[PDB]
């Protein structure tokens, strides 16, 4: 069992024990590694423990190759020798091993737990093979936080279709939503094994969580919950394919009169075309995501997969598929699982069709002629480079803004992260600049895109509409309740209600607020079409409510609030808490 | 002497030990790497040959003029060749005679994407920017 | 040696050909196979240099199975 | 005819007694009441003409209606031979309650269920009888091109190899074949023709024959004598869809194996032969098939014939050359044993075209016939008849399975089956003697200077044709006159004769042409004498026998007769393999060490191209010892302590390979 | 030492024993394995058979005893002929309906050698070249 080291790409057959990933590492790296972190378990074909009758020495330097196996100090055959030692460690193909000047980062790289901001700064302008390992290491830790969530337990059942939830004492509580998952277990003396996978969500009064199961097993009161895990998969291929700038237009092929609303965009279809993959960044709602259309429109005989992050985001490029393109020729690829309901109109799960639309996470392994990444921003390295193994491609595309919400980052609570660190395709937007790069809002109306080129965009989008005066800032103080463990606002949900009966045209519009409590908790007071604002990004609507429940550093963030604002079409209803926040846009009186 | 044939004993299980992996490891390296190597190994070949006509197809096939079917060798037999550009064009299509793997052949019928007859006269600098490339055309060896 | 390459190279190429499932296709593997042998049961250089160019153009009509720019460019 | 008609005996008696009414010998239809092995062959040889006047349908398993714990299966409880006729099972069970794995192994074996619970068959693409199609889709197996060694060629080509107008050039490669191969092989099938032999000659030339074979011993052995080569191969249809054939000599004790064998000499066990395609390096681009034999037959055939087959094996100085090395001066000694005492020694060797599909039914029933008259005491008459019919039933007239269809045989032998090569040697020496026969006959005889050998045409054909009862002090004199006069070496189908030149001149032994004319009238072949070659100089050797060329070279202190091959097939070998791994060299250096080992006799050779093929084998053995030695070397960082792999590039111990010390 | 040999024979005899025992158990739950799969595939064939007509033709038999080569000619409900080229084809089942064994079959489905469908239009005299021979039909008896 050979392999490669991660920072120089010789030849190796050790990996560090400690590293979560298990990284190869080649001799002079791996003694480089350990020899300064607190790193200090090596694994070969056999790991380099000590092979006394009982013996646990690790440490690499404390042990010998002594007789025909890995031995300490005083259990070694007095016939030595030294493992970690003449600035190596013994491992296979010793003596041509090249080490590096990058186990200087590979240190900072594998010691940190990702909590501070730095690490992502460093995570994402070292080199290449560091990009990748960093993004794994940090999808792991992501993965291995979740082992340190409460075991949960029932305390009794008065009514069945609403759990009664009971965590441990001292150990902390997992936020409640459609993410996470659990499965059981009946330790009682008696069935120490799983007895289903279930989910949970808050009720309003008292304490309940409306449940949902896989199965419809009932708890006696012993049986309880787990959160489980994903195990995460290595990744090979690079984040970006290395770029290439044709002479001409090669594998692509344009069309007659491609349409008489798409005729603006023809030249940055041509440039699309001349190079290996392309950036192009905008602000929200200036004809990014209805670009990818027209390429479509403009080469038509392209197969082409696109591919987002979100499930929200894809939804609303496949409606806009659906209303501009051949329907005939459409797909949508969903997980087994499907935890959110994804768009059932046109052929589902058919891979081979020309136009594909699905997630990243849920992409298979197949060929294009060009691939249309979209919302960069929700993407980390990760999903960069998991869309670059499993599509390939001939031309890469890869559309959105830095300004939009970044990806989640939950072990992130230190620092804030710029723009230019979201990923590598954020990070060649920001430093050189965007390949194409189209500034006129064609979505919202004149009043929120003339406010929202003041919170975020210095001053630079003129648009097209006209202030239709139906965009309203509301004051209202707006009483706490953090229930969930994510706020829910009741009074601010009461005085939309009673304004929401007052305003007959209002009576669709969709309701978002930073928080997924509050905004899955308004379904029952006002039954409109309810989306969070991480979700909301890359939809139109004809009408939006925006709730700002709670002054935080979540909800008062500048990124959130301006890619909700930016979501509406004629108009928008905004009650704020942030007395700047309300002031630094030009809204209504109420 | 019996220190010593222990000694002897273990190190030649060391090389047993040692023979085995590597047998192992060469083994499942070359089974694995078994496409790209057979592919690289094939068009180092080709190279070295350095026949005028393979030669030829491969300069097409690198820029996107590769046929849709064998390529015959009796005489007055149907090639279909697709042609992505006017400059792929220029090139190997002089008048009505056509270039292609070291020998000539004679245009019957240019067609496009949408399969429609394009005569040859409609192929030049100014008119095929609005035809629907890529071209294919059909000739018969001469 | 230049009759000897060729017949060579002809075997090589066959067993890319299989490594592609060109086998799934009865037709275009029969004449595969037929040019295959006729390259290596063959007298003359021409002949041979001929049916080569046959065979390597069931490789090159296969848009989506080798990346040719790729596999020249590191030569 | 009704098809439901299987019992032709009243019209083969009709038809004898239409045309061969005053034959004043008796006649059995079936031949299971026949006297003897010298009945069985008389009956038989007038079956095969009868039976060209039947339907084909009626030939083959007898199938019947049987219930075992209630549910009824069909299985076949007889068999209709155009050869043997009529044959039913003596231990048939109409109510059973349980099958023990013997049962369950012949219940599996036959091909009543499979043709019983099959589609029907129309394959156009054969003039052979196809009787049903087991799955819904044929099968189309393709067999692929070989593996090219670039490295080892590369080094040939920088030693001077492959030149322009060299005389060694690669001629043997890996032939690849489509999906239409499997049943154009077994197309091949339709060489087979029912040929009716002369049998007042035939029944004297078996006599020669068995002559020939009086210096071995056998007879039936236990179980627990039977010795399997190889445990991990193929068991047959269908019994390779749960495991090789270990798993079945495995599964069975001795004891449950000695109940099948002797099931085997009271009741006749049809079976399936599978068709496989042969992957390997060849000359020619015909595909080579063979024949996967049933692990039900194989067993039987093991117990009832591996004795004798062994001691054949292990018979030095014999005519018939199996289990002889070439090595250790084995080459030599038998060239000097085909020279035994010849007066005007002529060598001589022929060809068989299509020799195991155009072979006679008559002709392989007299080889089985031959092999088992070594069993005079370990079995009965009925015995040794049934173990002929299960011969039959596997071998000869089978069910083959080819591409997921059942056809039927039509006839010639398989070449699968246990002894194989053993009764392939008894009809190549058969064909021989005939051919003696009709030279020594066909000649005047008032032109005979010679007193003794017109005496000995005289008695010969007073022996053929004027005699019913085996003359054998005629046998043993007509033995010794082929022995001093025809001398042989037999392997299977190739022969070396090393004839009196002036006897064969005058017509007193066979020659190519009695050769020629044997084959047409008896095989329904043509053997073209381009393919038959003569040498007139013994300082000079066969001038090819099982593919190796001879010459005399000086060893030590005399002359010895060294085999080298063509340098051809050792450079293709070297150059074109069958698997991805054996291309690395350095994991195969044994390969290359065999493959010098078989070229050490070219450096002999006076052709210096020849000569160089064995340096070139040294050399690049060196080379991958070489590299070997530095890969691990870079996979470690010390050396092996202990490496013999020196001696691999010393011409030594290929030299010492060929001395007859051992 | 003396009784230090007898340990090593212990020893030896002992892993040689147990080697034994766990060889001849795996033979043993082997052999389960093989007896299982052939009684399935024995019951499998006995459900797969034709009962009412092949009831009626071993009941036509004097001594209960038929040819096997008749089993399927007379009692098998579905025909798979595999035809080379179009004149064959052409000769022996043209049309949806076609006779043999002194029986009416029906056209029920064609495949090509590619196990690809073909319909009986595509079997044309100017469509031959364009198909994969040999085509194989499938008839149920009528
Ligand atoms: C005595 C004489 C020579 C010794 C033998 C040799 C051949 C024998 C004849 C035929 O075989 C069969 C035929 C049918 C019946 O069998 C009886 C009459 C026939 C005419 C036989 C009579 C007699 O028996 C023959 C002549
Ligand atoms: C003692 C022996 C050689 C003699 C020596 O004195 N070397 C000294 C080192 C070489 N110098 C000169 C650079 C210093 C050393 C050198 C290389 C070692 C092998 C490989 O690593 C790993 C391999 C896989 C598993 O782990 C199981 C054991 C294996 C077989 C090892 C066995 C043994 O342990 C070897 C042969
Ligand atoms: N050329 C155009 N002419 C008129 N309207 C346009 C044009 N391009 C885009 N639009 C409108 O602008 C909106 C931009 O949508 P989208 O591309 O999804 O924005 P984003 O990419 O920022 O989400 C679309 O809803 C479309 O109706
Ligand atoms: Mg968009
Ligand atoms: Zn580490
Ligand atoms: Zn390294
Ligand atoms: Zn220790
Ligand atoms: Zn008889
Ligand atoms: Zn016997």
């Amino acid at each position: 069992a050979v392999g490669a080291c991660v920072l120089c790409n010789s030849q190796t057959s050790l990996r560090c024990g400690a590293c979560i990933r298990r990284p190869f590492l080649c001799c002079k790296c791996c003694y480089d590694h350990v020899i300064s972190t607190s790193h200090k378990l090596v694994l070969s074909v056999n790991p380099y423990v000590c092979n006394a009758p009982g013996c646990d020495v690790t440490d690499v330097t404390q042990l010998y190759l002594g007789g025909m196996s890995y031995y300490c100090k005083s259990h070694k055959p007095p016939i030595s020798f030294p493992l970690c030692a003449n600035g190596q460690v013994f491992g296979l193909y010793k003596n041509t091993c090249v080490g590096s000047d990058n186990v200087t980062d590979f240190n900072a790289i594998a010691t940190c737990d990702w909590t501070n901001a730095g690490d992502y700064i460093l995570a994402n302008t070292c080199t290449e093979r560091l990009k990748l390992f960093a993004a794994e290491t940090l999808k792991a830790t992501e993965e291995t936080f979740k082992l340190s969530y409460g075991i949960a337990t029932v305390r009794e059942v008065l009514s069945d279709r609403e759990l009664h939830l009971s965590w441990e004492v001292g150990k902390p509580r997992p936020p409640l939503n459609r993410n996470y998952v659990f499965t059981g277990y009946r330790v009682t003396k008696n069935s120490k094994v799983q007895i289903g996978e279930y989910t949970f969500e808050k009720g309003d009064y008292g304490d309940a969580v409306v449940y949902r199961g896989t199965t419809t097993y009932k708890l006696n009161v012993g049986d309880y919950f787990v959160l489980t895990s994903h195990t995460v998969m290595p990744l090979s291929a690079p984040t970006l394919v290395p770029q290439e700038h044709y002479v001409r237009i090669t594998g692509l092929y344009p069309t007659l009169n491609i349409s008489d609303e798409f005729s603006s965009n023809v030249a940055n279809y041509q440039k699309v075309g001349m190079q290996k993959y392309s950036t192009l960044q905008g602000p929200p709602g200036t004809g990014k995501s209805h670009f990818a259309i027209g390429l479509a429109l403009y080469y038509p005989s392209a197969r082409i997969v696109y591919t987002a992050c979100s499930h929200a985001a894809v939804d609303a490029l496949c409606e806009k598929a659906l209303k501009y393109l051949p329907i005939d020729k459409c797909s949508r690829i969903i997980p087994a699982r499907a935890r959110v309901e994804c768009f059932d109109k046109f052929k589902v799960n058919s891979t081979l069709e020309q136009y594909v639309f699905c997630t990243v996470n849920a992409l298979p392994e197949t060929t294009a002629d060009i691939v249309v990444f979209d919302e960069i921003s929700m993407a980390t390295n990760y999903d960069l480079s998991v869309v670059n193994a499993r599509l390939r491609a001939k031309h890469y595309v890869y559309i959105g803004d830095p300004a939009q919400l970044p990806a989640p980052r939950t072990l992130l609570t230190k620092g804030t992260l710029e723009p230019e660190y979201f990923n590598s395709v954020c990070r060649l937007m920001k430093t050189i600049g965007p390949d194409m790069f189209l500034g006129t809002c064609r979505r919202c109306p004149a009043e929120i895109v003339d406010t929202v080129s003041a919170l975020v965009y210095d001053n630079k989008l003129k648009a097209h509409k006209d202030k239709s005066a139906q965009c309203f800032k509301m004051f209202y103080k707006g009483v706490i309740t953090h229930d969930v463990s994510s706020a829910i606002n009741r009074p601010q949900i009461g005085v939309v209600r009673e304004f929401l009966t007052r305003n007959p045209a209002w009576r669709k519009a969709v309701f978002i607020s930073p928080y997924n409590s509050q905004n899955a908790v308004a379904s029952k007071i006002l039954g409109l079409p309810t989306q969070t604002v991480d979700s909301s990004q890359g939809s139109e609507y004809d009408y939006v409510i925006f709730t700002q429940t709670t002054e935080t550093a979540h909800s008062c963030n500048v990124n959130r609030f301006n890619v909700a604002i930016t979501r509406a079409k004629v108009g928008i209803l905004c009650i704020m808490s942030d007395r700047d926040l309300y002031d630094k846009l030009q809204f209504t009186s109420l | 002497d019996r220190d010593a044939a222990m000694q002897r004993k273990l190190e030649k299980m060391a090389d047993q030990a040692m023979t085995q992996m590597y047998k192992q490891a060469r083994s499942e390296d070359k089974r694995a790497k078994v496409t790209s190597a057979m592919q690289t190994m094939l068009f180092t070949m080709l190279r070295k040959l350095d026949n005028d006509a393979l030669n030829n197809i491969i300069n097409n096939a690198r820029d996107g003029c590769v046929p849709l079917n064998i390529i015959p060798l009796t005489t007055a037999a149907k090639l279909m060749v697709v042609i992505p550009d006017y400059n792929t064009y220029k090139n190997t299509c002089d008048g009505t005679t056509f270039t292609y793997a070291s020998a000539l052949w004679e245009i019957q019928q240019v067609v496009d994407a949408d399969s429609k007859i394009v005569q040859l006269s409609e192929i030049s600098m100014d008119n095929s920017p609005n035809l629907a490339w890529p071209l294919i055309v059909t000739a018969l060896r001469a | 040696s230049k009759m000897s390459d060729v017949k060579c190279t002809s075997v090589v190429l066959l067993s890319v050909l299989q490594q592609l499932r060109v086998e799934s296709s009865s037709k275009l593997w029969a004449q595969c196979v037929q040019l295959h042998n006729d390259i290596l049961l063959a007298k003359d250089t021409t002949e041979a240099f001929e049916k080569m160019v046959s065979l390597l153009s069931v490789l090159l009509s296969m848009q989506g199975a080798v990346d040719i720019n790729k596999l020249c460019e590191e030569m | 005819w009704d098809l439901l008609k299987y019992d032709f005996t009243e019209e083969r008696l009709k038809l004898f007694d239409r045309y061969f009414k005053y034959w004043d010998q008796t006649y059995h239809p079936n031949c299971v009441n026949c006297l003897d092995d010298r009945c069985i062959l008389h009956c038989a040889n007038f079956n095969v003409l009868f039976s060209t006047v039947f339907p084909p349908t009626s030939f083959g398993p007898l199938v019947r209606k049987i219930f075992v714990d209630g549910v009824p299966f069909v299985v076949s409880t007889g068999y209709h031979f155009r050869e043997l006729g009529v044959v039913h099972n003596q231990d048939v069970n109409l109510h059973s309650s349980r099958l023990s794995f013997k049962e369950l192994l012949v219940y599996a074996a036959d091909p009543a269920m499979h043709a019983a619970s099959g589609n029907l068959l129309l394959d156009k693409r054969t003039t052979c009888f196809s009787v049903a199609a087991l799955t819904n889709n044929v099968a189309f197996q393709t067999v692929k091109p070989g593996n090219f060694n670039k490295d080892f060629y590369d080094f040939a080509v920088s030693k001077g190899f492959f030149k322009e107008g060299s005389s060694v050039e690669l001629k043997h490669f890996f032939f690849a074949q489509d999906g239409n191969a499997a049943i154009s092989d077994y197309d091949y099938y339709r060489y087979n023709l029912p040929t009716m032999c002369d049998i007042r000659q035939l029944l004297f030339v078996v006599e020669v024959v068995d002559k020939y074979f009086d210096c071995y011993d056998g007879g039936c052995i236990n179980a627990n004598q039977v010795i399997v080569n190889n445990l991990d191969k193929s068991a047959g249809f269908p019994f390779n869809k749960w495991g090789k054939a270990r798993l079945y000599y495995d599964s069975m004790s001795y004891e449950d194996q000695d109940a099948l064998f002797a099931y085997t000499k009271r009741n006749v066990i049809p079976t399936i032969t599978q068709m496989n395609l042969k992957y390997a390096i060849s000359a020619k681009n015909r595909a080579r098939t063979v024949a996967g034999v049933s692990i039900c037959s194989t067993m039987t055939n093991r117990q009832f014939h591996q004795k004798l087959l062994k001691s054949i094996a292990a018979t030095r100085g014999a005519t018939v050359v199996i289990g002889t090395s070439k090595f250790y001066g084995g080459w030599h000694n038998m060239l000097k044993t085909v020279y035994s005492d010849v007066e005007n020694p002529h060598l001589m060797g022929w060809d068989y075209p299509k020799c195991d599909r155009a072979m006679p039914n008559m002709l392989r029933i007299m080889a089985s016939l031959v092999l088992a008259r070594k069993h005079t005491t370990c079995c009965s008459l009925s015995h040794r008849f049934y173990r002929l019919a299960n011969e039959c039933a596997q071998v000869l007239s089978e069910m083959v399975m080819c591409g997921g269809s059942l056809y039927v045989k039509p006839g010639g032998t398989s070449s699968g089956d246990a002894t194989t090569a053993y009764a392939n040697s008894v009809f190549n020496i058969c064909q021989a003697v005939t051919a003696n026969v009709n030279a020594l006959l066909s000649t005047d005889g008032n032109k005979i200077a010679d007193k003794y050998v017109r005496n000995l045409q005289h008695r010969l054909y007073e022996c053929l044709y004027r005699n019913r009862d085996v003359d054998t002090d005629f046998v043993n004199e007509f033995y010794a006159y082929l022995r001093k006069h025809f001398s042989m070496m037999i392997l299977s189908d190739d022969a070396v004769v090393c004839f009196n030149s002036t006897y064969a001149s005058q017509g007193l032994v066979a020659s190519i042409k009695n050769f020629k004319s044997v084959l047409y009238y008896q095989n329904n072949v043509f053997m073209s004498e381009a393919k038959c070659w003569t040498e007139t100089d013994l300082t000079k050797g066969p001038h090819e026998f099982c593919s190796q060329h001879t010459m005399l070279v000086k060893q030590g202190d005399d002359y010895v007769y060294l085999p080298y091959p063509d340098p051809s097939r050792i450079l293709g070998a070297g150059c074109f393999v069958d698997d991805i791994v054996k291309t690395d060299g350095t994991l195969m250096i044994e390969r290359f060490v065999s493959l010098a080992i078989d070229a050490y006799p070219l450096t002999k050779h006076p052709n210096q191209e020849y000569a160089d093929v064995f340096h070139l084998y040294l050399q690049y053995i060196r080379k991958l010892h070489d590299e070997l030695t530095g890969h691990m070397l870079d996979m470690y960082s010390v050396m092996l302590t202990n490496d013999n792999t020196s001696r691999y590039w010393e011409p030594e111990f290929y030299e010492a390979m060929y001395t007859p010390h051992t």
